[PDB]
């Protein structure tokens, strides 16, 4: 998930943004 | 904006300048 | 262990610390 | 809520565990 | 995303989080 | 500057690009 | 509580938030 | 010791409390 | 370098940065 | 003052702490 | 102590290696 | 350059010292 993929690749504050409440 | 690469804590604090006022949740595997 | 304030970045990153795994939520409007 | 509880108040470690999933 | 108050260091993790390898100017006398 | 945009005022994550080169 | 895997300052934050006033000492090898 | 450990391995924060003066 | 505030959870990183292997006491009471 | 070994948000909060009001630029290779 | 020299007051990166062990 | 070299080997303040504006 959003946790894994943002450390061992890389993620957007876009796909970040989606986990906000 | 440009991607990000985040592991641990410091995925919490982007979460963190991300949503502001909104929160968010931070729901890792296992 | 203590009792302080934790605001902001500082607050989430100690629901980090406490929660870890379990992960959390951070919801400031409650 | 948490913010009340911990920056406005203070707040124990196991206080902020309240907030964990 | 959101409008908040971003001060000191949290205000250049900001930056670096926003600018990444952009690379960015911290300039507080203006 | 971005002090007072940021700090002092409320910035965006898009006003803060504004700093990046 | 969980366990930590925290590494550099990361520990030094982990330590700050556990002992509060009490404060801590920060003792690496070598 | 507790700096390494936490690193290398994983530590409580009971251990970590250790250190507190 | 400079002179500034360093409170709190950026005061013990910057005795982390300053102090490193050496290692630190973060003393609040003194 | 000891050597560091800074990546990532931490090579920018240690840019904060050693420049202070000057500030400072954070230009990373690519 | 610490606190009042750097945070209450300012104090420069030479007198927090004071703190250093 | 400095951004690499604290990353990949070690750098010290003095060396980040010369980024300040
Ligand atoms: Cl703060
Ligand atoms: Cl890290
Ligand atoms: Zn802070
Ligand atoms: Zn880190």
């Amino acid at each position: 998930g959003i946790v894994e993929q943002c450390c061992t690749s890389i993620c957007s504050l876009y796909q970040l943004e989606n986990y906000c409440n | 904006f440009v991607n990000q690469h985040l592991c641990g804590s410091h995925l919490v604090e982007a979460l963190y300048l991300v949503c502001g006022e909104r929160g968010f949740f931070y729901t890792p595997k296992t």
